[PDB]
């Protein structure tokens, strides 16, 4: 078939093997993989009602928590060596963040009417430069638009392709005269390091997603 | 003419660099807004409006940079 | 001199618009005499 | 590159949303609320 | 162990929901021009 | 909360904003405030417990944001309303003083003293 | 020619280069807004114009970078 | 050809812009210590604060970078 | 001679980047006073004339740097 | 094929320059975990793997204009 | 021919030199700001003094200035 | 060829260039040691291997700048 | 000849970049001496002379930087 | 020829590098005269400190000099 | 050659850049010393050995800037 669909397949998969096989038919103690996704839920929920906070960010908890996992698992899916993106698939995941700004755009129509361009006045300032200040955020609402889903997949794509070009270079230094052959661990273990940094940024990333997209969700939801 | 078309290319570059000062200016007010907000825990919600039009200026000449690589890639 | 003697001269000049009380009064003004003793022997009993 | 430009952005793009919506449903009535019920049983007992 | 608890989503996710089936739809079209090349 | 507090009087021994003139400058404590000590310099004082402000002229002192927010402000003598005309005469007299005379200090203070009346 | 018509637009990208120190600028004034409201819980009614003003001013000298600009691009 | 060459040389330029971001993420994070450690309190308060800062920072570093890959790729 | 025009428009770009100086420096003063304000509201009327003045100076080399590049511009 | 194997090692040395600011990041975060740690004596069990969260993003701005250099520079 | 397209360019290169003066006039003038709202008391020995720091400081960027006209008009 | 080498050379210059930010990365660690010991005194036994820490984590961007020139050379 | 005369005159403006750094180097020293003389009230006769020390050293760089600018210039 | 002019820009280009090295040194010899004058005694111990520093920083700008003469050279 | 004593002439100017670094550096010791003066009075016994010994250094990668500089320049 398509890569591309049999890994949207597998992050499925993964995901539903996380709230099936990971405790038995409800335990009340806990089960060790379970705690994770306790501490998760957590910190996810009592951050959204630190967000948006109103009586609607439970309404919204789910939708952050999927935007949360769907990033969570596509960058260790990606991070697999013999492995083919989803997420860095770049035009999933732009248009994913395009889709939502959109959905942010027409949520602060209908929340905030035709006042909605009260959202850009950003505060009481002399009235000369009142227009300006107008012109100068809906440029801002807009580079908020890109931002959010380019930030992420850059991150992701530049990460593995840093990798695949170091490989290259050390599969070519461990294949010349012998003293490139000494000190054949050292460039093994900086694309190591750079690997292991590739998780944190992707996690890390996860959460910036989350935060800034509750950002403009606060945006949209209420009137600034 | 390539070299009108390769002028674009190079000349886009160049625009590039100025926007790296918005970003510096970006964190400069974070920073501030850090620092305030633990030197005095309840100003944070006087503070918080002010710093958002700050963020939003010091973000504006960056745009305003990106602007203007814009024109020389498609112009 | 001391950081609270430069406070204590403070007082005293804020005791100073017209509307004072005795007791303000009787606060910055008060006789005393610190007789520096020494190993017996006492340095003269030199007005505070 | 087909990690970089492909172009078969449609038909991914039909597989991306409909992962989307189906981890959205799937997370927000069965697998969250089945968090909240450790959490509400937990304290349940702690009630009790 | 797994059981539907339902969430209101329809009331709550219809802005979003337009929003994809347009992007869908101008997706679908520029897909279709970069297919070309 | 707040103690304003001195030896005869114990003013403010609740309150939410202070403003204070301190060795920092001018300090303002509002609400939960980083735990300090700050001597306070001589001053002009205003003590604000919600909107209502009453005014204090002050010999200077410490002030002490305490981690129970108890914010102990001491100092020696206080109103703002009783410490201020003919006082300013008697300063005058006073920076003559610091030409002729320890004393130099404390006639120095005494001119410090009358930037601050002349502020009230 | 076609040298100069590629000069104009090398130029203007080289202009573009300018906007970065008013950038910074916007983030100065702005910090120090933050750190004095900070310090006085209350300064900021005088302060707030001063602030305004400063502002105009920086993002004044930035404007002259991007008229230049304007003006090779363009013209 | 003269345009080929031109893209290659015109990325490069571009990528002098992201060491601004690179300084302003550690400002961000810096401020973040020092508050930190100023209040130990104020943590679970600025903690979110900080990471909206350092996404914005980077944001400004991303778009240098965008530019760069479109005159790489084209 | 259509190098000597190419150079002109060039030029212009280069000094350009001067401004960019000014641009912080004008910030700065102003940071100065908002500083001062808030540590000492006191000070405020001493410093207003100072600020003014050392904004006009700050800003000047930045408006001797335009001028040159009208004179590289046009010629 | 000179010109654009040439262009290519020329793009690449101009992408190096990008660096120099994520390396001066790491070390303003460690200066400032120093300061920290030196002004509670005791923050430090929590600030440290803070510190760490700081320095792995600092470090990946340089590694994205590394990889970039590496685009250029290999190909 | 290319002289003169080369006295212009020098030209423009050279004035770069007066950012570090502007920059420079602001840090003493800020420092005389700070200096005055510290002490409310220094300004009289020091404001002399700020005239000559800022002096000194604007006459290294004269000296960038006067390169200018010497390759522009000289 | 000509212009392939001069093109090594050069592209090798401009790289040197990436080393300064590590260079004065450095110097801001070890001035953050000074003040730290100036401040404290007695943090220093935990603070010096922090300041080793960052001090190599500097000089590895550093490091990456310059073997970028020894490729190009 | 008219390469090498150009080359001349394009070194001079190179040249004359150096300059800006003694420029905010005499600040700094200045700086220091305001704040310094606010620190103490009573440092300043010993600080004085300490001083312009400090601004003829910094300055000095400054002085070698003009003089390779004007070998190239005057030849 | 084009090689050989290439070959002394090269040299040019490496000495900028070293502007850096030079506000560095400065920063650490900064940071001794700050601390020791807030505490006076801590001198004895932060010397040693300083002096590692001192030659670390340095040892950068020696190195983008090092290149600046292996360039010259060849 | 005209290239290659073009090339000199161009390089010159490149290697003055070098010296801006020193600048600001002698005046970074220069202003640590006043105000460590200034906070002390009496460190000046102790420090102004230390001064000299940060002066020198500094200095010193200038005179390695400025001796680049006249090697291109002079041959």
């Amino acid at each position: 078939l398509t890569t591309f669909s049999l890994y949207t397949i597998i992050v499925l998969l993964v995901i539903t093997s996380l709230y099936t096989l990971t405790n038995n038919n409800n335990k009340i103690i806990g089960s060790r993989w379970l705690i994770s996704q306790e501490a998760i839920y957590d910190t996810i929920m009592n951050m959204t009602k630190g967000q948006i906070g109103g009586k609607n960010w439970g309404l919204y908890f789910p939708m952050i928590f999927t935007l949360f996992m769907f990033i969570f698992i596509a960058n260790l899916i990606s991070m697999i060596p013999y492995s083919f993106a989803l997420s860095a698939h770049l035009v999933f995941i732009i248009s994913l963040s395009i889709v939502i700004w959109l959905g942010n755009t027409i949520l602060g129509l209908y929340k905030h009417g035709w006042v909605f361009f009260s959202l850009f006045v950003p505060a009481g300032t002399p009235l000369p430069l009142v227009p300006l200040l107008v012109i100068i955020e809906t440029l801002s609402y807009f580079a908020r638009a890109i931002s959010l889903g380019l930030r992420l997949g850059s991150n992701i794509l530049a990460g593995h392709l840093l990798m695949v070009i170091l490989a290259g270079l050390t599969f070519n230094f461990m294949l010349i005269n012998l003293f490139t052959l000494v000190f054949g661990f050292v460039p093994l273990a900086m694309i190591l390091a750079i690997m292991m940094l590739e998780f944190a940024i992707g996690i890390i990333q996860g959460y910036v997603w989350a935060i800034l997209t509750a950002s403009y969700l606060k945006d949209a939801v209420y009137l600034h | 003419m390539q070299l009108v078309l390769a002028a674009k290319y190079i000349g886009a570059g160049i625009s590039t660099i100025g926007l790296l000062g918005a970003g510096i200016g970006i964190a400069i007010v974070f920073a501030a807004l850090i620092n305030g907000v633990s030197r005095n825990p309840s100003i944070k919600d006087t503070v918080f409006p002010m710093a958002i039009l700050g963020f939003a200026l010091s973000e504006a000449t960056g745009l305003f940079c990106l602007m203007v690589s814009f024109l020389l890639l498609f112009g | 001199i001391s950081y609270a003697a430069y406070l204590n001269v403070a007082a005293q000049a804020i005791r100073s618009t017209e509307l004072q009380t005795a007791s303000v009064l009787n606060r910055s003004q008060t006789d005393a005499f610190y007789t520096q003793y020494k190993n017996a022997s006492e340095p003269t009993p030199i007005t505070k | 590159m087909p990690q970089l430009v492909p172009f078969y952005f449609m038909n991914q793009l039909t597989y991306g949303f409909l992962l989307m919506i189906t981890l959205l449903i799937l997370f927000s009535q069965f697998f969250l609320p089945m968090i909240l019920r450790l959490y509400v049983s937990r304290l349940f007992i702690s009630k009790l | 162990m797994l059981k539907r608890f339902p969430t209101p989503i329809l009331k709550v996710y219809w802005p979003f929901f337009v929003a994809g089936a347009a992007v869908y739809y101008g997706m679908s079209k520029a897909a279709d021009l970069s297919s070309n090349t | 909360k707040l103690q304003f507090a001195l030896p005869h009087e114990t003013l403010y021994s609740e309150v939410t904003q202070v403003n204070l003139p301190a060795k920092s400058g001018r300090i303002g404590v509002l609400a939960n405030h980083v735990p300090t000590v700050e001597q306070l310099l001589p001053g002009v004082v205003e003590v604000m417990e919600g909107s209502n402000s009453k005014k204090f002229f002050i010999s200077g002192g410490f002030a002490t944001v305490q981690p129970d927010s108890q914010l102990c402000v001491t100092a020696i003598e206080a109103p703002l309303e009783s410490f201020s005309e003919n006082i300013k005469n008697l300063l005058a007299e006073a920076k003559k003083n610091v030409s002729s005379s320890r004393e130099a200090a404390e006639a120095a203070i005494q001119v410090e003293v009358l930037e601050n009346l002349q502020s009230v």
